[PDB]
């Protein structure tokens, strides 16, 4: 009935070296990202000072730039510039807590392109948590909470797709062949010979995810030295029975799924090639799986039949994105002119999921 | 000098390029082992073949060519043909599979194995030329080569040049007739090339030629020679002011400067008039009135469009043959006194004006009849919009539904280059309704 | 120079390969001793594409026979054309699979695999630049199934980004030869539809019929199917191998006919299938051959195109025409007959035309559609096998060597799913 997958978009500030660097020609870098409102987004828009002279050729007297390049972009949940990480933990991750605690499923995804700011805002600081710390803590305090007449169990598991190949990242010695998906009885999906960890806390959650972060299938040498070429899937699934209550064989089940995505590339960046070609069109298989679904799950005609078969990715979370389950996306996009084409390319696959037609 | 450097990348250009070579080495009479009797037998040296020949000591005329392809078979087709001899060895081939009609394939991943190599037989070729006058790039819009690496090779030879002149032959999909499914994506993905890096882009219909063929030539099962063959006289009149003498010699920059109003208006339609077959050349006078009027009929254009559904914004008449001007001052005030062909309100002049005394070539066992007159028209027009909104619409049906996009994307293209194209196309067409309005 | 590694696996496999060599070296005048006495140059210009050249001017087929028994090996060797193979390539085991897809996949195939994949890697590394994979085999049997499947797997692992063609003899609802067809079936599609570029279809019954009506045979054998599906075979490759004025290798047809990656399983066909004593009476031209191809009786994967709507169409024509009379021939066709193509897709059929026709035709086609009718055969092989899964009738042969329920279950649920996406794009929409 209503719209399960949200989707959330967050501008970076320019940072102090950014800022200073080629700013300076306002007083060449430029914001092209504009906010107006808390769905509303304006890429490379027509606010630059000296500009009449521009369209006085636009217009029907001189065509050589009649090009118009400014995009008009709608998001169910728009963060600005100063918006800080308390606000996005809370009007993203944060009501997904109720639906794992009461027994729905729960997505998060990550996306973003390199220097968009993905990792302070799922990572982030010892100083400034991040949405993944921010979202255990509350769960831990939750579970603590309900301490008395229920009694909560955390399992823990983290694990990679990389060339359509699951990879368990907590206990790397599993051979690919091992990791195979599994659809039960149940509707739920289960991979085998998966590391389960039962973490007591916060602390312990987080040592579990830098531990696995360690071994993350990366390569140098691209805009950033530490570019992941994998998607990263965290598992929290929470498994609660009453304590004092009806003592029947039945314990009520949910999970919450967190999943850095991997940016998309276009080989022209790429200059010497190789097997990297081949981890570029599997990342990019996959993210187009991934829109493919989660624009038929949006759309209440083609959802008859959804392409969940299509990618690893999407076939393990079969049962978290559709009706029942609650699923939130975080894309972060940056507004240096550096990264133009890119924040474009991610503004795109954005939209994707529900076409808000903005002329309206 | 007046040098001229052709490209042809893929099987329609490498096949355009058989035709073209052949008529040109008939023109000159050179022979397919690229030797020249007539300096021998008269004695030579008062010869102009300096377009697209080069000449050697020992007397050998090697083609200012460019044969690109990422599969060998056209080119070892061409290596054991008639021309063998001709070209120089120096023929480029890809030592893999072809593009398999995908733009990535030809612009990322397999197109880059060749463009070195590409660009370094244009530097020895451009470096032989002391008049070096413009590039002639032909392509497919259809094809995987013919896209992806004709927008790569042009990226290229843009940055490496820029100031000189870039023209293009293209061959563009017909409305109903084709022969791959993924053709909308490959010639939508090659606006951004033949909009940005090009100047003076010359698009052709299969579909158009094949009703021409039909009709005029009486032809009714025509291959892709006879369609070649036509492109090839289309080229032969462009590129005739710089090789023979004429009363009103047009080259390239002359021929630019009066036909592109705007920098981005640069996209007219050709058109050969007396397509003839030997029975109809008799009973018909072939006046330089009748085939200036057979121009301007619809039925003659060489792209599915109708120039009544638009307003010309230029035209440039280059005659061959035996035509005098007041004969063509007397065929222009006729055509202006027609009411059916409307010009923009901005052109007053209108009609750029070529003439040239060497006659159109007879290729044996051609389709074309032996006439004193020729003409080929390339006019400006408003029209062409219609063929680039048909294209625009299979493109909205199949990337709807994100149908053969996997493939693109995994050779290194991302997801949003099939919209911004499509808007940069949007936006064209924009221009091109934007400029035939009337002014207040 | 685009190169391509032919393996053959089980006895239909291994039969229809023999009968493919057989009219390859015809078409290219390789003679049985494997020397070459052809009597154009054409013929070695691309001989490379499917032949290594040995030292006295010979040319050794690149082909590489599997099997889990001898028998097939020593008809095949014993054959007319036994004696071109290169005898390191026949792998071969002594104990057979049984009709029985776990022994070909865990037990006993599993152990010559090694063996078959260390000829596959020297062939492989002799190319100057690999096209790709041609496995021919039947999915109802054992070891055709079982090593085919596993084959195809361990080489998509070592070569991933070359294509893997499959030319996999469907079971027939009408025609069983064998009690345990579904379960293999089952099992094989739960591989081929994650594994494969191009999966080729054919059926005994519309191969049966096709000599039965088409080619008015009294008595067809093994033999004439086998005829039938090397001819496809050899025109899917013929762009490969011969000058045209449209080129098409496989990469091209895989781009043009899979809109969506699992939607990969065509029907083939070819065109010009006349009766002897009936080929007087025909004019053999393109209009002619375009109206066989798209006649439902013409097809080898016996489904009726006219119970779904064609996703994409592939022709590619062999001989001297005119390309206007394919291009109005194409759009008359889909033109004519536009409830059984889709809607959104504007040109459903990609075309290529070569200039070599067969050797006594003047020309020919092959046909190669990607239609929706072809979920009704997995269909069928559902309404067997859930009516012998939901008894368990034969499974204790298949769970005795390793395997579990869990298998079934995950293949039963992948090959529905394959069956519901071609369902959903056959209503208007
Ligand atoms: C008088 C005449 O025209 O002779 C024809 C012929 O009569 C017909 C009936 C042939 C004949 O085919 C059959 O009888 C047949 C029987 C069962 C299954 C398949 C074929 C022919 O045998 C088949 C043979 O075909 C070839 O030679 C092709 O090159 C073929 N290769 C082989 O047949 C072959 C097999 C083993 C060893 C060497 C060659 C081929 C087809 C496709 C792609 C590559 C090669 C031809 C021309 C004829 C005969 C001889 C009677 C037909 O065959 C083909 C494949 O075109 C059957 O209907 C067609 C049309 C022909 O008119
Ligand atoms: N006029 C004309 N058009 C041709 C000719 N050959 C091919 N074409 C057109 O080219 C279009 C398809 O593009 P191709 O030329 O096949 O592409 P390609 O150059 O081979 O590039 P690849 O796909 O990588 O091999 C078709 O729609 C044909 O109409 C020709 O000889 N003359
Ligand atoms: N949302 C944000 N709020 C405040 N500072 C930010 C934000 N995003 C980025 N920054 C700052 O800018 C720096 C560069 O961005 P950073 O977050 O490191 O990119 P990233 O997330 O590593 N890129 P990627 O992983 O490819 O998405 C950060 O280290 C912060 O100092
Ligand atoms: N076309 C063809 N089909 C065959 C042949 N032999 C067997 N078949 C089919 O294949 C099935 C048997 O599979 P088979 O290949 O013998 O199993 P395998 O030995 O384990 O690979 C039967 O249902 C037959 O319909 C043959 O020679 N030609
Ligand atoms: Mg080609």
């Amino acid at each position: 009935k209503q719209s399960s997958i949200s989707v959330a978009v967050r501008v970076r500030p320019f940072t102090e070296a950014e800022s200073n660097r080629l700013v300076k020609i306002d007083n060449g870098l430029r914001k092209i990202i504009n906010v107006v409102d808390d769905r509303m987004l304006i890429f490379d828009p027509p606010e630059t000072n000296p500009l009449t002279k521009m369209q006085r050729n636009a217009f029907p007297n001189s065509f050589k730039g009649s090009r118009i390049r400014e995009h008009r972009f709608v998001f169910d949940r728009l963060f600005d510039e100063d918006c800080t990480q308390d606000q996005v933990y809370r009007n993203t991750t944060q009501p997904l807590l109720d639906s794992v605690l009461d027994g729905y499923n729960a997505t998060v995804f990550a996306y973003g392109a390199t220097g968009c700011g993905k990792t302070h805002t799922i990572s982030g600081t010892p100083e400034d948590p991040g949405v993944i710390f921010l979202t255990m803590k509350e769960l831990y305090n939750r579970i603590e909470e309900l301490k008395d007449t229920k009694i909560i169990d955390i399992s823990l598991s983290y694990l990679e797709i990389y060339n359509e190949t699951i990879r368990d990242l907590l206990n790397p010695m599993t051979q690919c062949k091992n990791l195979v998906i599994r659809e039960d009885a149940n509707n739920k999906i289960s991979v085998s010979n998966l590391s389960r960890h039962r973490p007591n806390s916060v602390e312990e959650v987080m040592q579990l995810i830098l531990e696995g972060n360690k071994n993350r299938t990366c390569s140098p040498t691209e805009a950033n030295a530490t570019s992941s070429r994998s998607h990263a899937v965290l598992q929290i699934n929470v498994i609660q029975k009453d304590r004092t209550g009806d003592i029947t064989e039945e314990h009520t089940f949910a999970t919450l799924s967190i999943i850095d995505l991997a940016g998309s590339e276009r080989a022209a960046a790429t200059k010497n090639r190789g097997a990297r070609l081949n981890e570029g069109a599997n990342i990019n298989k996959s993210l187009l799986a991934l829109g493919n679904c989660i624009n038929a799950l949006c759309d209440p005609r083609r959802r008859n039949h959804v392409p969940y078969r299509d990618s690893k990715l999407t076939r393990l979370l079969k049962f978290s994105l559709g009706g029942n389950c609650k699923t939130v996306m975080i894309v972060c996009v940056s507004p240096s002119s550096q990264h133009y084409d890119e924040t474009l390319n991610t503004l795109k696959y954005a939209d994707r999921a529900k076409e808000i037609k903005t002329k309206l | 000098m007046r040098e001229c450097i052709s490209i042809h990348v893929g099987q329609a250009g490498v096949q355009i390029g058989n035709a073209c070579w052949e008529l040109y080495c008939l023109e000159h009479g050179i022979q397919p082992d690229g030797q020249m009797p007539s300096d021998k037998t008269i004695g030579g040296g008062d010869d102009s073949f300096n377009t697209f020949f080069s000449e050697t000591g020992a007397g050998k005329h090697v083609p200012r060519a460019v044969f690109v392809d990422l599969e060998p078979t056209v080119i070892d087709e061409v290596r054991t043909g008639t021309y063998r001899q001709l070209f120089h060895p120096e023929q480029l081939i890809t030592g893999k599979e072809d593009a398999a009609n995908n733009y990535a394939r030809g612009h990322y991943t397999i197109g880059k194995e060749i463009i070195d190599l590409v660009l370094d037989r244009i530097r020895k070729l451009a470096d032989q030329c002391t008049g070096l006058q413009g590039f002639l790039v032909f392509h497919s819009f259809g094809g995987g080569t013919g896209s992806g690496f004709t927008s790569l090779l042009m990226e290229r030879l843009s940055v490496d040049y820029g100031k000189k002149s870039k023209l293009e032959f293209s061959i563009y999909p017909a409305p109903q007739v084709s022969t791959a499914v993924v053709e909308p994506y490959n010639s939508i993905l090659t606006t951004h090339t033949t909009l940005e890096h090009s100047d003076c882009a010359f698009m052709v219909d299969n579909e158009a030629i094949y009703d021409i063929c039909r009709r005029n030539l009486d032809i009714e099962r025509p291959t892709y020679t006879n369609l070649n063959r036509l492109i090839s006289q289309i080229v032969s009149s462009i590129t005739a002011s710089l090789r023979f003498d004429g009363a009103l010699n047009v080259d390239l920059t002359e021929f630019q400067t009066n036909l592109v109003p705007y920098p981005r208006i640069h996209f007219p339609l050709a058109t050969y008039a007396p397509v003839i077959s030997a029975e109809k050349a008799y009973h018909e006078q072939l006046s330089v009135a009748e085939i200036t009027n057979a121009c301007f009929e619809p039925a003659n254009q060489m792209v599915k469009c109708d120039p009544r559904h638009g307003k010309y914004m230029a035209c440039c008449l280059l005659y061959r043959g035996d035509v005098v001007p007041k004969d063509v001052n007397a065929a222009i005030a006729t055509i202006k006194t027609k009411r059916s062909i409307q010009f923009v309100d901005w052109c007053p002049t209108g009609f750029k004006v070529g003439i040239n005394y060497q006659p159109p070539t007879v290729v044996p066992g051609g389709d074309l009849a032996k006439v004193q007159r020729a003409v080929c028209m390339l006019s400006n027009t408003t029209a062409i919009a219609e063929a680039w909104a048909r294209l625009d619409h299979k493109f909205d049906l199949m990337y709807a539904k994100r149908a053969f996009v996997h493939w693109y994307v995994g050779e290194g293209m991302e997801e949003g280059e099939f919209s911004e194209a499509r808007e940069d196309m949007a936006a064209l067409e924009k221009d091109y309704e934007e400029v035939g309005v009337d002014s207040v | 120079m685009r190169e391509i590694v032919h393996i053959q696996a089980g006895q239909c496999g291994n039969q229809i390969g023999a009968k493919f060599w057989e009219v390859i070296s015809d078409e290219h005048g390789i003679d049985p001793t494997g020397s070459y006495h052809g009597d154009s140059d054409l013929q070695l210009e691309r001989i490379n594409v499917y032949y290594n050249e040995a030292t006295g001017n010979k040319y050794v087929p690149r082909a590489i026979l599997v099997d889990l028994e001898p028998g097939t090996m020593d008809s095949v060797r014993s054959g007319p054309f036994g004696q071109i193979f290169r005898p390191d390539n026949f792998v071969f085991g002594q104990s057979g699979a049984g009709n029985n897809w776990a022994k070909g996949h865990y037990t006993e195939g599993a152990e010559l695999v090694d063996s078959v994949l260390d000829v596959v890697r020297k062939e492989s590394e002799s190319c100057d630049c690999l096209q790709g994979f041609q496995l021919t085999h039947s999915l109802g049997g054992g070891t055709g199934s079982g090593m085919g499947t596993l084959l195809i797997s361990k080489i998509r692992e070592e070569y991933p980004d070359r294509i893997m063609n499959t030319f996999s003899v469907m079971p027939s609802p009408k025609v069983s030869d064998t009690v345990v067809e579904p379960y293999n079936a089952t099992l094989s599609v739960h591989q081929l539809v994650e594994n494969t570029d191009e999966t080729y279809c054919i059926d005994n019954e519309a191969l049966y019929d096709i000599c039965f009506r088409t080619l008015k045979l009294t008595t067809p054998t093994y033999g004439d199917l086998n005829h039938l599906v090397s001819a496809t075979m050899s025109g899917v490759t013929t762009c490969l191998r011969f000058p045209g004025q449209l080129n098409a290798d496989l990469r091209k047809l895989a781009v043009n006919m899979v809109p969506f990656p699992r939607l990969h399983f065509f029907m083939p066909g070819f065109a010009p299938l006349t009766s002897r004593g009936s080929q007087q009476y025909r004019a053999l031209t393109v209009p002619e051959l375009t109206q066989q191809m798209f006649d439902s009786k013409n097809m080898m994967a016996a489904c009726d195109p006219r119970h779904g709507r064609y996703l994409t169409v592939a022709a590619i024509f062999r001989g001297r025409m005119s390309m206007k009379e394919v291009d109005e021939q194409m759009l008359n066709v889909q033109n004519k007959n536009s409830s059984y193509f889709v809607e959104w897709i504007p040109n459903n059929v990609k075309t290529a035309v070569c200039d070599i026709p067969p050797r006594g035709l003047k020309m020919s086609a092959t046909f190669i559609g990607n239609s929706t009718a072809i979920q009704e055969l997995f269909k069928r092989i559902s309404e067997q096998f859930t009516a012998m899964f939901r008894r368990k009738a034969f499974l204790h042969w298949y769970t005795g060597e390793g395997m579990d329920e869990m298998e079934f279950t995950e293949a039963e649920s992948n090959m529905n799913d394959l069956v519901s996406e071609y369902q959903q794009y056959q209503d208007a929409t």
